[PDB]
């Protein structure tokens, strides 16, 4: 079984991708759209 | 007859695997990145404005192949995890 | 001269409430506390005690980052000044908002001493 | 019950014990006080209560689990070739004590593949394997054979009192789930009745492969649905 | 779970959202639509009853973050268009900002819940278990039509 | 355009991934560490309930 370290590790990675696409698609968002 | 069974288990080979246990997760990963590497190009067939039969044709091609790995990727996936088939 | 007052109404009730004013109300508990040597003490060691200075000071610095943000907003919607200096006062404003927020969280460190996670 | 896959190639042993002392109760009930000063001196040596049970499972054996009805229990030790066992509370004269235990194994210890062809299996399943010196009032031996293997001979070194053929879905059984084979014995000993039941049958790889296929079946027809669906 | 609560709750459970809540609340009044009074309406009353009771900081828990995003996301479309280096220069350094708040969020938004709300209720990992075994015994040595009487908290367990 | 909805649609579809296993993973610590169990006095209630409504039929429940 998974252990605790390593969903941990799991976790933090997922929310980290997370909130790094939700900034790259904003950043997107705010200059391809007309403004 | 119990002494002829047992007499023809003991002589008989033994069972050699067909994929190995221990890289099955190998293929479970490598055959989910080709089922959704596929499976969009359907999506994005059916979204586009073409002919009814050629969007029909390019949709079922396409989606008979992704429908067979990921067939193929839920036994390896689930028999990684530790359910066996 | 109407919508003032209805923000006014609604920001005195919604910052007073999540600084826990019931709190201090519901339990009385002096407004200033005096020390063994008769020095007044602004937080309370723990998480299950305040004093209401605490409400004063919690709200203010909440208002002070609230405020920084909505200046961050607005300072592009001005032409008194140059482009360039607009920039520039962006980013102090940024800078400013960066340092008050660590200094928050070095405060809020004494009512829960075991925090990891700072700056 | 004995779960066959080829697909994997381990068998996996799941095992349900309702166990009951018989030996003389105890007057004045239960007291932990005198138990727990007991143990602290040198007076357990051949007490008439159950403390911990040494299961004997085969040789090489992975993935230990000991289960009860009311959860996980933690006192469980597996060693090499031996898995202790503590239950929950100490079984006295009279107490009940339900719970399960299970393991896995690889699968070619136990199958062989025919000489004349190569899609004739036999299986040599072991009937029990448990506590050092117990007694069985009733015995219920399930094998699962894979989806679509068909039994061509059973061969049993104890007589047993019935035996019968069935079908279980389990996980990813679309159609008619896994070959369930049961029998029932009625009186067993713990050592002494060490036998090995024999199935001999078959599993063409025109089913082997029918695995992978009977979930593509699905999965295409969600997709043709979705489609219909997003076009009409 | 029936209390009125302090200041630090607040900030445990919502990392840094707490105070661009207010600029949330005050960037809605800013330009009233028929949306933004109920969500106005909604901050503001879950706001004091939150204060006033614990119980229902849940519920407040969606305002938290409506609130925040439409305060947070406007900044970052403002420091994110690039439509001049000097200029670049002060998105970046207030683009950065915000990110590097997000990401203490999430550290902080993980650690807490590994360390406090991920606790089981039944096992005391002072690994001691003497609930599961008195209900088993329970189970297991007693008639099925046994009444036992206990206090109102164990009930359900029983 | 033509290329940016199509860029949108596969970022809004990998970031809504990213949610669910960040919402689903960052839940599973009570139940890596412990054996999957109900916890809180109440829930066994609704397990108690749930557990005869997927023997008994709706009628009965
Ligand atoms: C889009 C989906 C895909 C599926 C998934 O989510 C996103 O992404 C999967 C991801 O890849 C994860 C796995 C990545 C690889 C990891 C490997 C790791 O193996 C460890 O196990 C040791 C046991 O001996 C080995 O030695 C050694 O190799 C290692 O120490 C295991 O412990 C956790 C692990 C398997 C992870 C478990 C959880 C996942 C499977 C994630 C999750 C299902
Ligand atoms: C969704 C993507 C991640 C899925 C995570 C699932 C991994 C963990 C599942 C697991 O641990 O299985 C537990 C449990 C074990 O079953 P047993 O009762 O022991 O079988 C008896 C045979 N002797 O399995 C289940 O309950 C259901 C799990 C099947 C889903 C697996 C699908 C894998 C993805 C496709
Ligand atoms: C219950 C008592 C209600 C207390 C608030 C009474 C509202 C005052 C009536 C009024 O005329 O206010 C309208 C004025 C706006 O005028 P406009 O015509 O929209 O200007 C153009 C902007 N686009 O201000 C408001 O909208 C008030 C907003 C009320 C929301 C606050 C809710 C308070 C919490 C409820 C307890
Ligand atoms: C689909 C991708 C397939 C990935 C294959 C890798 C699986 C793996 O290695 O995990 C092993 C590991 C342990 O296996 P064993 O019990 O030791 O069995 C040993 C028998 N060989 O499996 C697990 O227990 C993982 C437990 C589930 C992971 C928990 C996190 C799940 C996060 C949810 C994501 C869902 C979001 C998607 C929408
Ligand atoms: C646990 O195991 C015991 C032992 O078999 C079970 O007790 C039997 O219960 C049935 C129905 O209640 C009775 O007809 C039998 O007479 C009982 N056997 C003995 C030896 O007393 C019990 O049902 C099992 N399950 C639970 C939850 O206790
Ligand atoms: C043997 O098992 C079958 C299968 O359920 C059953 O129908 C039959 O009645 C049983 N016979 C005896 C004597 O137990």
């Amino acid at each position: 079984m998974i252990s605790d370290e390593q969903l941990n590790s799991l976790a933090i990675t997922f929310g980290i991708v997370m909130m790094t696409l939700i900034v790259i698609y904003h950043a997107v968002d705010s200059t391809m759209s007309p403004k | 007859t119990y002494e002829q069974l047992y007499k023809e288990f003991h002589s008989s080979k033994s069972f050699q695997p067909f994929i190995h246990l221990d890289t099955q997760p190998k293929f479970a990963i490598c055959g989910l990145i080709v089922t959704l590497a596929v499976l969009s190009s359907a999506l994005f067939a059916v979204g586009s404005k073409s002919s009814y039969i050629k969007k029909l044709f390019f949709y079922t091609i396409l989606s008979v192949i992704g429908s067979l790995f990921a067939g193929l990727t839920t036994v390896f996936a689930s028999n990684s995890f530790g359910v066996y088939v | 001269k109407w919508k003032l007052f209805s923000m006014i109404l609604s920001l005195g009730i919604l910052l007073p409430s999540i600084t826990g004013y019931k709190f201090v109300e519901m339990n009385a508990i002096p407004f200033i506390a005096r020390d063994a040597k008769n020095r007044i003490m602004y937080f309370s060691g723990g998480s299950g005690w305040q004093f209401g200075i605490e409400i004063f000071s919690v709200s203010l610095m909440y208002i002070v980052m609230s405020a920084l943000s909505v200046l961050l907003i607005y300072v592009p919607k001005i032409s008194c000044v140059s482009e360039k200096m607009r920039g520039l006062l962006s980013s102090f404003l940024a800078c400013v908002l960066f340092y008050f927020f660590s200094y928050f969280i070095s405060c809020y460190l004494i009512k829960n001493p075991g925090y990891p996670i700072v700056f | 019950d004995i779960w066959l896959s080829h697909w994997a190639s381990t068998i996996q042993f799941e095992e349900y014990y309702e166990l009951t002392n018989k030996a003389a109760k105890l007057s004045k009930g239960f007291s932990r006080l005198e138990l727990m000063k007991q143990i602290q001196t040198q007076n357990m040596r051949q007490t008439h209560f159950v403390t911990v049970l040494d299961m004997l499972l085969p040789e090489g054996a992975t993935d230990h689990y000991f289960t009860d009805l009311v959860g996980l229990v933690s006192t469980s030790h597996a060693e090499r070739d031996h898995f202790f066992i503590r239950p929950r509370f100490p079984i006295f004269g009279g107490w009940n004590y339900n719970f399960t235990v299970g393991w896995t194994n690889k699968l070619s210890d136990f199958l062989h593949v025919s000489s004349g062809s190569d899609e004739k299996f036999v299986a040599s399943i072991p009937i029990l394997n448990g506590p050092p010196d117990t007694v069985y009032d009733n015995v219920e031996l399930s094998v699962f054979l894979p989806e679509g293997a068909e039994i061509f001979d059973i061969d049993s070194p104890v007589p047993f009192t019935n035996v019968s053929i069935e079908t279980q879905k389990s996980y990813f059984d679309l159609n008619k789930g896994h070959v369930k084979l049961t029998f029932s014995y009625r009186n067993l000993i713990s050592q002494v009745a060490n036998g090995q039941v024999l199935i001999k049958y078959d599993y063409p790889k025109s089913s082997f492969f029918k695995k992978p296929l009977s979930i593509a079946c699905y999965i295409f027809t969600a997709l043709m649905g979705v489609f219909v669906l997003k076009t009409l | 779970e029936h209390q009125p609560v302090s200041w630090p709750a607040f900030f445990f459970d919502t990392h840094f959202l707490i105070w661009l809540f207010p600029a949330g609340v005050f960037l809605l009044f800013l330009d009233l639509k028929d949306e933004h009074v109920f969500v106005i309406a909604y901050s503001v009353l879950c706001s004091y009853f939150a204060g006033v009771m614990v119980r229902l900081m849940l519920t407040l828990t969606p305002v938290i973050c409506v609130s925040a995003a439409v305060a947070l996301s406007k900044i970052f479309d403002i420091y994110l268009d690039f439509k001049k280096p000097a200029a670049l220069l002060a998105k970046l350094i207030v683009s950065g900002s915000f990110i590097f708040y997000l990401y203490l969020f999430v550290f902080h938004s993980t650690w807490v819940t590994r360390t406090a709300y991920s606790s089981p209720s039944v096992v005391l990992p002072s690994l001691i278990d003497d609930f599961r075994e008195a209900y088993y015994w329970l189970r297991m040595n007693s008639d099925e039509d046994s009444k036992v009487a206990a206090w109102w908290d164990y009930g359900y367990q029983i | 355009s033509c290329v940016l909805s199509v860029f949108q649609t596969i970022l809004k579809l990998v970031i809504f991934v990213a949610i669910f296993g960040a919402a689903i993973s960052s839940r599973l610590f009570a139940v890596i560490k412990f054996e999957s169990i109900i916890h809180e006095f109440d829930p066994w209630f609704n397990y108690r309930a749930t557990k005869y409504l997927v023997n008994n039929s709706f009628y009965k429940f």
